[PDB]
């Protein structure tokens, strides 16, 4: 015991999800994040709401990082989801991420670290 | 780490 | 070193804010707490935003904490602040609080605590 | 902890 019936501890996961939401829109505004800032998203592939390039997505089964710094272009962070353009192999792609697909943040930066979708 | 999209500086 | 221009604990205080939140919309939801869930809030009293009789504001010059268990009625939590019906000797008061002003939460059956206002 | 509210239960 004591069984939570409040599930606090997913109440935080959601509430920090909206983390990577704030910093995304940081990111989105106009001459991009204050260097030497920069950012690796983690996310499920085949979780629900996520759209890429059909050749794409089968490269990544279930989890694709991607790093948001020297290459990304019309980051678009809606409330729900986001969406960006990033280069594979020099081919520039369109990727729409739900923050509910989120499974890891990290800033090595000032090396902040999230990591979620996991209850542990 | 380990991103799957391009990012060499520039 | 390093400065955090993100301010990435400022945003998951905020983002934290949020749990309060929500655990109080299923404290106004009709029927109350799952018991033994009961929450212990505590804020700031010259926050700006609070309001609640003059004379008890006075008795409270900075922190004051207020218990949701046996003795709440009304409970309104709205998006940026909530309000509460509570008793004081007996007599029945109320009390506007914003999430801005909350410093403490605390919920003793599972033993789960969080602390805001507090950069550290 | 220290309500500053009435609590005892009923």
């Amino acid at each position: 015991p004591p069984e939570d019936l409040m599930q606090y501890e997913a109440m935080a996961q959601d509430a920090l999800r909206g983390v990577v939401k704030a910093a995304l829109k940081k990111a989105a505004a106009p001459g991009g994040l204050p260097e030497p800032h920069h950012l690796y998203i983690t996310f499920k592939t085949k979780a629900a709401g996520v759209s890429g390039p059909q050749d794409l997505l089968s490269k990544y089964p279930d989890e694709m990082t991607i790093v948001l710094q020297h290459q990304y272009w019309d980051l678009a962070p809606g409330e729900t989801f986001f969406s960006v353009t990033l280069k594979f192999g020099g081919q520039p792609k369109r990727l729409s991420v739900p923050y509910a697909a989120l499974t890891r943040f990290y800033d090595p930066s000032v090396q902040f670290a999230l990591q979620f979708s996991a209850p542990e | 780490h380990g991103a799957a999209n391009d990012n060499f500086a520039e």
